[PDB]
RNA sequence: AAGGCGGCCCCCUGGACGAAGACUGACGCUCAGGUGCGAAAGCGUGGGGAGCAAACAGGAUUAGAUACCCUGGUAGUCCACGCCGUAAACGAUGUCGACUUGGAGGUUGUGCCCUUGAGGCGUGGCUUCCGGAGCUAACGCGUUAAGUCGACCGCCUGGGGAGUACGGCCGCAAGGUUAAAACUCAAAUGAAUUGACGGGGGCCCGCACAAGCGGUGGAGCAUGUGGUUUAAUUCGAUGCAA
């Protein structure tokens, strides 16, 4: 968030320092849900639906390398 | 599961050390993830309330800026 | 404004493409109730046989009975003031077994009765459902090329 | 246009004086597969404006044709009523392409006394950046930054 | 009237517009421009093009206090973000900090309803 | 136990698991009535009320829009004591016992090994995913069985009428609980299969768009169609495919 530019550093990494350290914190991927209300049934919902997705894709592809060998 | 406390035995994180302590929070003042740290369950549930009490004592800043 | 009764129930039935201004010819009480006294265009439609495109359909609620030696209904086949120049569009292209002539409004010049008349063809479920559809479709399509411009 | 990436074919070797930017314009100009009249046309109002000049005639079409050969233009990659431009830098394959093309467009634009004469004016005021397909270029290029605003 | 050597720029970003504002060092506020105010309107006002009109606009509008640094704190999800920052840097400034500032909540008062567009 | 529970600190307290140790000696499981707890919404009293938000006001789209969208906005959401006892109160799977192949984990103890790394070998408690036998109409369950049993309670007997009315009870009320009958129907259903559709997704082709070029729609001219008139304007073709 507090990005002080250093000695004698060129606008175009002094900015891209900025937009790195903002992406690495999470400052606009936090607005957008924090911008409308969610309640706690549907966060629920979802989060238990990522975790699922997230463990079926990681089972698919650790099970398709055995198999179709090109 | 402790990776940063095999060689050391520590067993109990103190809010009083911010040396060793200062490691688990980013500049924004948020702890890193346990995914991230490798940390076991209990040491980083633990240390989370150790920084709890560090940000309460004005040991630990809650937020980058902090006006 | 100077706008009177109109019909829009047909405006969304049809997709009318013809716009004549053409005027009434109408009676005392006729009047008297268009001024004030409400004249309805509702289910409005010409009846070409001659020369003569009455409107046929066209009810109004009377004034009063002051007229009582003579009794006169408000159910009257008012008839029309349109150019010959187009009137020959109507001598045609009106019997297509499937296109009609309706009323869309009605107001006032001058103090003289204009009813606007229009050739449509007449829309069945199954396309009112595809222009619904569209019109939805293109505030749908306007609304997520917003949200993914952002 | 789908999975063809076409080349492209080649142009006549244009005998008089072997340009083929020339023979593109040439063929731009002939309509109906008429080529002697456009061509006889053409090598008249070719012959006028480059006199009327003074300097080389080639050396002088090329420097009339450079001054409004346009850069940046404007599309619209939208469905529906409501549409978006885009700026879009053209190639400079196309860029000679649409030069002559506008040239062409705004030479049938004046009652001179034939289309040599016609084709003369607005070719010879292009090196100076005057006429009509300069004034619609400067136009089209005030487009781009109109609304810029997606690129 | 006065001159300051240095300010503080505010950017405050959104959805729909982008205001950019100058103070001197304390909350004096010596400036400002709109997206809005800009001509563009509607849809098009919220287009990073015209946040960098904006900002070209309102330091055009600082010339009499002749500052030369800012220390820029950039605040509001939006096209804004960055376009201000280079309109103020091509604007012939040398900024000293790029603070972000953002209003995140920590979980406290009830956010609105979600559209059921 | 369920409902449910998320800064930190203090005070009181319930419950679960493990290393080794001794006694109490069937004291064990279930449960009709009964009692207690019990999401949110709701009601009474006394307060509080920042944001959000039923009802409501205005704007907007639409033929209409008492809605979806936008600008405000009362009860409510908050606190304490009270009242109802309703939910997709869901794992749509009532409590306990033991038996019946495995793999990959998650959390939390415990024994021993050179603990040189979240080194290894065993043993417990909770829980996730895959899956063999077995079961099921199929989906699917699969040592936390929907596999084979044992003990107990509750419920089901065609879809509507209806969990409706009457009747008894509870409740300030809203309503809850126990719970039919007359009449109609030949079905009402769930898992899966092949098409078709989606304002579902992914990929591809065609002058289908994008870059052209020339025309059509404008004004006579040569044709066919519809209606008009006549005795006939003979009949057929009436979307793309007339
Ligand atoms: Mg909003
Ligand atoms: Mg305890
Ligand atoms: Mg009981
Ligand atoms: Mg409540
Ligand atoms: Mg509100
Ligand atoms: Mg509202
Ligand atoms: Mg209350
Ligand atoms: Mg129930
Ligand atoms: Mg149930
Ligand atoms: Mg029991
Ligand atoms: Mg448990
Ligand atoms: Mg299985
Ligand atoms: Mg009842
Ligand atoms: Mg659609």
């Amino acid at each position: 968030p507090v990005i002080k530019v250093r000695e004698n550093e060129p606008f175009d990494v002094a900015l891209r320092r900025f937009k790195r350290s903002c992406e690495k914190a999470g400052v606009l991927a936090e607005v957008r849900r924090r911008e409308f209300y969610e309640k706690p049934t549907t966060e629920r919902k979802r989060a238990k639906a990522s975790a699922v997705k997230r463990h079926a894709k990681k089972l698919a592809r650790e099970n398709a390398r055995r198999t179709r060998l090109y | 599961k402790f990776c940063r406390f095999t060689a050391e035995g520590v067993q109990e994180i103190d809010y009083k050390d911010i040396a060793t302590l200062k490691n688990y929070i980013t500049e924004s003042g948020k702890i890193v993830p346990s995914r991230i740290t490798g940390t076991r369950a209990k040491y980083q549930r633990q240390l989370a309330r150790a920084i709890k009490r560090a940000r309460y004592l004005s040991l630990l800043p809650y937020t980058d800026r902090h006006q | 404004s100077a706008t009177i009764a109109l019909n829009k129930r047909a405006r969304h039935e049809y997709f009318i493409e013809e716009e004549f201004e053409a005027g009434l010819a109408l009676q005392g009480w006729e009047v008297k109730s268009l001024r004030a006294g409400k004249a309805n265009i509702s289910d409005s439609y010409v009846l070409l046989r001659d020369g003569e495109a009455f409107l046929f359909g066209a009810n109004i609620t009377p004034m009063a009975v002051a007229s009582t030696h003579v009794v006169c209904d408000p159910t009257r086949t008012r008839k029309l003031l349109l150019n010959q120049r187009e009137l020959d569009s109507l001598y045609g292209r009106v019997n297509r077994e499937g296109y009609t002539v309706v009323a869309l409004s009605l107001y006032w010049k001058n103090a003289w009765c204009k009813v606007k008349i229009g050739v449509a063809k007449g829309k069945k479920q199954h396309d009112k459902r595809s222009d619904i559809k569209e019109r939805e479709w293109q505030v749908d399509k306007a609304r997520i090329m917003k949200n993914a411009h952002r | 246009p789908r999975r063809r990436v076409i080349g492209q074919r080649k142009i006549l070797p244009d005998p008089k004086f072997g340009s083929e930017l020339l023979a593109k314009f040439v063929n731009i100009l002939m309509v109906d597969g008429k080529k002697s009249t456009a061509e006889s046309i053409v090598y008249s109002a070719l012959e006028t404006l480059a006199q009327r000049s003074g300097k080389s005639e080639l050396e002088a079409f090329e420097v009339a044709l450079e001054n409004v050969r346009p850069t940046v233009e404007v599309k619209s990659r939208r469905v529906g009523g409501s549409t978006y431009q885009v700026p879009v830098e053209v190639r400079p394959v196309r860029r000679n392409a649409l030069a002559m093309r506008w040239i062409v467009e705004a030479a049938r634009k004046r009652g001179d006394k034939s289309m040599a004469l016609r084709l003369a004016n607005e070719l010879s005021d292009a090196a100076e950046n005057k006429g009509t397909a300069v004034k619609k270029r400067e136009d089209v290029h005030r487009m781009a930054e109109a609304n810029k605003a997606f690129a | 009237r006065k001159q300051v050597s240095d300010g503080v720029a505010h950017i405050h970003a959104s959805f729909n517009n982008t205001i950019v504002t100058i103070t001197d060092r304390q909350g004096n506020a010596l400036g400002w421009a709109t997206a809005g105010g800009s001509g563009f309107r509607g849809s098009r006002k919220s287009t990073p093009f015209a946040a960098q009109v904006a900002a070209e606009r309102c330091a055009d509008a600082v010339k009499e206090y002749g500052i030369k640094n800012l220390e820029v704190m950039v605040k509001g999800p939006g096209p804004g973000r960055e376009s201000t920052i280079r309109a103020l840097n091509a604007a012939g400034f040398r900024i000293t900090n790029i603070t972000d500032v953002t209003p995140i909540p920590h979980n406290g008062c009830r956010p609105p309803k979600k559209r059921r567009v």
